């Protein structure tokens, strides 16, 4: 049994590329609508604030570094003379830690440098991920970082994609039941078929993730599935419909559907030709609907001999000739 | 749908008559080969007075105005006897004239009835009225002879 | 809650829904079950329409119609009021279409009034305390009483 | 007397693992609907800040070691000189505060790396309870703490599972009013019978917790049911029809 439910196309990957430091947008490096790889250099913000926030650093750092000179020069001047008792074992120390300090100076004026320099790379915006870069959402000369942090642009990767489709939970649970039951065995392993609206282009895809939450304003859960898309052919956000496998019958029995009867009380029964070409009534229950023929769960075996005609001109227990 | 609709199956009416007010169920029929309507309606009361009480019929159309002819024809036919006799009376003066010629009306029914009968034709409105014809000849023919004797 | 608003939800829930039937014209070549719906749409009873939904809230909890008003089987209007001998009671006032006969037609109302009064409840009585047919019967009879002396 | 109260099922426990630090997310190290033990890694975000945060205050902790080093050896030196009159009390006593504050010094040094230290690991996305994660919100590359707490993902504990149904207060009131009258008796040990509607899954439970306050838009009180669900049928969100027991 396959259900077609109803999904969209999503990418498996979207960066928002978006501006982290105010300022204003001096230059665009990238044209819409091209392939970008890592790193690429995409918008170009003006540093003045964090040149100078560098700048600052880079003077603290060389003043740390100075001191240290000073502290080595003092350390290898003394190493010598503490061996032949020139100066007191006290001093020795003392510029030992000095150095010691020194070094650790140097050290934490380093990690503020490394901080300013990365503050102000937060202003040569590029691309985290590769993909199709979209439409730029702020064009040059436009003010972005102040307050919120201004959307600059997106970026998709567009294989392999998503199809996140939606079922309803009551069908869900109805699966479980008869997958419990031994009823339906589970097709997790047959692909699901993909098809665009007003298109014959169809794919294949596997199921990846079903959600264990139940939509509270539509009662329907979730589920994802991943589709290869070497041709780009599908769009993300495209309406599409997903054929999947609602498990398998190993013993479908399929009856013409003008052989069942119905009672007064909904009860479905079946004609069948007994033994001696006696017309026997037997209740099945009905499953559901393939085309024009009913599935049958249960009051049926291989092999029984049902009667598709004249139904309405037969009596219980009467004879007939089988053709 | 699914979240909140369940399918049940059950039976129902695809058509519902009702007959003057009340639900009613129509059934139609024909009498057999050379069997009347008459005693078919007959044995119809017959069979719907063992129904369980409170369960009613009635005819319709063709089996209703059937009813009101049958019940009427008998009235017709006393009412032509009685002016055939009060205008036989008032053209001879006497009475006893009228009655020998009126003793002529059963010959010409016996013979419309033997031909009906003979040939296998039913009593109906054309026998009927073939027979009224017959009689008022037959009467002619009665007067011709009675006014000259 | 306002007024207007039980309106419209009495309005919108006891409505009747002409669904319809599946597998009907045009039909695919390989269906073959056209089959009806059957909706229900009107409630029946006033548990029923103490069920009607005002307001419901997403975690389940619903306020009905039962929780602000009573709801019962009454009188369409109660302009009216019928008492028969201190008793209160029900009546209906017959008037003659015109060019009738009385004494056939009162004589039939009398009749069918009798044969329902086997149908009648065994708490419930019928009575005429109003006919003006007797009258008229009385009327000829003391005239054909004159006429023959 | 039993009353069918409509209600919900909420997992027990629910974990909005959100972002805490502002950076792209360079990985994401999960499989969506998988089950994942607490502090499991689940998302990686790019500690560029927090790196160097940690270094400069690894840096000023070995400068706090160095001069309490400079401390100790000082102390160490003046304490037999003391004991013979070689140094006076006072400079002896200068050396010993000296020490301590170098010892100060170091266990705030050390506290300011801890702190750091933890900064960095608020960059580490743990998941900080065991159960079922659901749908990554945010896909690799993208920005996250900025601003706001960014959702990241979720994660629920799906046994036991409670049941939150409703009920209408002025029966409440009937039922209790009938108790203290003494005719009906409390039925405050009798379990809950939960059905999944349009199947035959029945499940018997306890009833937790009756609210004191009454909503104010339906005037009905909310209560609160434990339902086991070994076997993960009963799933959260789902409209379920909860049988309680009336006295």
């Amino acid at each position: 049994v396959f259900a077609e439910l109803p999904g969209r196309i999503e990418p498996v990957r979207v960066a928002e590329v978006r501006a982290r430091v105010a300022g204003i947008v001096l230059k665009r490096t990238f044209e819409e609508g091209a392939d970008v790889k890592a790193g690429d250099v995409l918008f170009q913000i003006d540093p003045a604030p964090f040149k100078a926030a560098l700048s600052r650093a880079q003077g603290e750092l060389a003043r740390a570094e100075a001191q240290l000179f000073q502290a080595q020069a003092m350390v290898r001047r003394y190493e010598p003379l503490v061996k032949i008792d020139a100066v007191s074992q006290q001093d020795f120390d003392n510029a030992m830690a000095a150095l010691q300090s020194a070094q650790a100076d140097k050290r934490s004026a380093q990690a503020n440098v490394e901080t300013a320099r990365l503050d102000l790379g937060y202003a040569e915006v590029r691309a985290p991920i590769a993909g199709r870069i979209g439409r730029a959402q702020v064009t040059e000369g436009a003010l972005v970082g102040q307050g919120e942090a201004t959307l600059l642009a997106r970026i998709q990767q567009l294989d392999p994609v998503y199809a996140d489709f939606t079922q309803p939970a009551a069908d869900a649970l109805r699966l479980r039941a008869a997958i419990a039951e031994g009823k339906v065995a589970g097709a997790s392993d047959q692909p699901l078929s993909l098809r665009v609206d007003g298109t014959d282009i169809e794919r294949k895809g596997t199921l990846l993730f079903t959600d264990i939450s139940v939509d509270r304003s539509t009662g329907q859960i979730a589920l994802r599935g991943q589709f290869d898309n070497p041709e780009g052919v599908l769009l993300p956000g495209m309406y599409v419909r997903v054929r999947t496998p609602q498990g398998l019958n190993q013993n479908a029995i399929l009856v013409p559907q003008r052989a069942v009867q119905r009672s007064a009380d909904g009860q479905a029964s079946v004609m069948l030709l007994g033994e001696g070409d006696t017309v026997e009534v037997r209740q099945v229950t009905t499953g559901a609907m393939q085309g024009s023929r009913w599935q049958i769960s249960e009051g049926l075996q291989a092999g029984d001999k049902v009667i598709t005609s004249s139904l309405a001109a037969i009596r219980p227990g009467a004879k007939v000739i089988p053709r | 749908l699914s979240a909140f609709v369940t399918t049940s199956w059950e039976e129902g009416p695809v058509q519902v008559a009702r007959y003057n007010g009340y639900p009613s169920i129509r059934i139609a029929g024909d009498a057999a080969p050379g069997v009347s309507t008459g005693e078919a309606m007959l044995e119809l009361e017959r069979i719907a007075a063992e129904l369980p009480e409170g369960i009613g019929y009635e005819w319709t159309g063709l089996s209703y105005q059937e009813r009101v002819a049958s019940g009427q024809a008998t009235m017709l036919f006393a009412l032509a006897i009685t002016v055939v006799f009060l205008l036989l009376v008032a053209l001879y003066e006497s009475w006893a004239i009228p009655l020998t010629v009126m003793l002529i009306v059963p010959v010409g029914a016996l013979g419309a009835v033997l031909a009906v009968t003979a040939i296998g034709l039913p009593n109906d409105v054309y026998f009927k009225v073939g027979l009224i014809t017959v009689i008022g000849l037959a009467a002619k023919n009665a007067i011709l002879i009675v006014e000259f004797a | 809650l306002s007024i207007d608003d039980v309106n419209n939800a009495i309005r919108t829930q006891n409505v009747q829904v002409p669904a319809g039937a599946f597998g009907s014209t045009p039909g695919s070549s390989e269906q073959e079950l056209t089959a009806t719906l059957t909706v229900k749409g009107t409630l029946d009873n006033p548990e029923e329409f103490a069920a009607i939904v005002l307001r419901a809230n997403q975690d389940g909890s619903r306020l009905t119609l039962g929780d602000v008003a009573r709801i019962e089987v009454g009188s369409q209007d109660y302009n009216f009021g019928s008492r028969q001998d201190g008793k209160p009671a029900v009546a209906a006032a017959v008037q003659l279409s015109p060019g009738a006969n009385a004494i056939q037609t009162a004589e039939a109302v009398k009749q069918r009034l009798t044969e329902l009064s086997a149908n009648f409840p065994d708490n419930v009585e019928f009575s005429v305390p109003y006919d003006t047919s007797r009258f008229v019967d009385v009327a000829i009879d003391k005239v054909i009483m004159t006429l023959i002396e």
